[PDB]
């Protein structure tokens, strides 16, 4: 199931209870993003973690 | 002035993992809009 | 005139977008990369600039976290990234980064600044899958701390 | 061999008398230069070579060490390279400087290894005249224990 | 005339200044010799250049 | 294998301090031999 949802710059969707994300600003077709999250629960740049599990 | 926010960069096409079975993908950009892609759990 | 580094400071600030940057009294200037990045130039040599890349004051209380950050500057080292170093005056952690005043141009120094500021990105995240935020005090660098070792640290 | 960083190696090993060097398991191979300064060489990857001096075993008391080590590498970064470091399966400082494999010869890789034994000596000297010497343990370098985070550790 | 004492070292040979200071002639090679210090904790050991260099840090 | 032994090198016409009263000079070089300057009181 896979969300699919529209947020401009200055605005946020929440992700569960604990972990809100926010579009903090575009330059080209990057887009710097925020993360509210506990400390329990890492966040992952996915290609890096793939790297990473592709390593056993 | 963020405070304890991550900031992190996506381009689009590129994903970000939240969690053990979340994942976030910047889908299209355009002006000061974004379209993301949210996998639930 | 000014220096080269001076001129080509200016050149990069009306490039990026800030005001009016200039060195100070110990050549050294602070600026914000996108308001988030705190970034300080030192107009130490006149064939280098070094790049800062304030990261946060440093954990007064963990032993493990400074050996940590050691083990870290060898995969910086594989990967020709900046060196993780700490700037005893004010207790920051610091990303240093050597720019060669030969065939300077603002977009080179805009791109190895963007080096920086990735390598920031990567170790805020990795601080934060560790539990770890730093404390965010005295992100301009006003003066570097001096000590007699440094002439023979080369 | 299988590649110019191994037909690197032979040649150096030839070029210094060190006899038969090769990389092991983990692509890591230790000697010894004039038999004194202990250097390790790692086949990182297709493109380039890391060298490293082990200084010698990290203090284990001293916390401000870690502080002094930390502040000296803003200067060895003014001088381009190496990197003050440390290791944690052997529990040792070393100098960390990667070596390019384009026009890679061993003139120029003994050049570099040259410039990581004057930093080696410099750090010797700092640490004598700070009043500490360190422990000489464990000084080649067969393993490196990894971190998962190196592949974050980049810019 | 810069210097008061001259003399002579071959490699793995040995010089004493005072009686708690030893200098061994380690290896030559070139014009460069790898050269060994014995000395107290206390006394600090430079090279020249650099300890001037630190002098001129006024 | 030389314990607490200090190392460093010195070029012919580089010059080795110890303490604040000696210093070490590298004069000249020829085979395995060196000849050294020495001020010390």
């Amino acid at each position: 199931s896979m969300l699919i949802l529209t947020r401009r710059v200055g605005e946020t969707l929440m992700i569960g209870d604990e972990v809100t994300v926010t579009v903090l600003g575009v330059k080209g077709n990057q887009v710097r993003i925020g993360v509210n999250a506990p400390k329990e629960v890492s966040v992952h740049r996915e290609e890096i973690y793939q790297r990473i599990q592709a390593e056993k | 002035p963020l405070g304890s926010m991550l900031i992190l960069t996506r381009r689009v096409g590129e994903t970000l993992m939240i969690g053990d079975e979340v994942t976030v993908t910047v889908l299209g950009v355009k002006g000061n809009q974004v379209r993301i892609g949210v996998n639930a759990p | 005139m000014s220096s080269r580094s001076e001129l080509l400071l200016d050149r990069f600030a009306e490039k990026i977008g800030v005001g009016s940057i200039s060195f100070n009294e110990n050549r050294l200037c602070s600026f914000a990369i996108d308001e988030i990045y705190y970034i300080s130039l030192s107009d130490a040599n006149d064939e280098y600039m070094m790049i800062y890349g304030v990261c946060g004051k440093f954990p007064t209380d963990n032993p493990n976290f400074a050996l940590e950050i050691l083990n870290a500057n060898l995969w910086f080292a594989e990967n020709g990234g900046p060196y993780l170093c700490y700037e005893s005056g004010a207790q920051s952690l610091l990303l240093a980064l050597r720019f060669p005043l030969d065939d300077a141009t603002p977009e080179k120094l805009e791109n190895e600044i963007e080096v920086v500021v990735k390598s920031m990105e990567n170790l805020y995240l990795v601080l934060h899958n560790q539990g770890i935020t730093l404390e965010n005090e005295h992100m301009k660098i006003e003066e570097i701390s001096s000590s007699d070792n440094k002439h023979y640290y080369a």
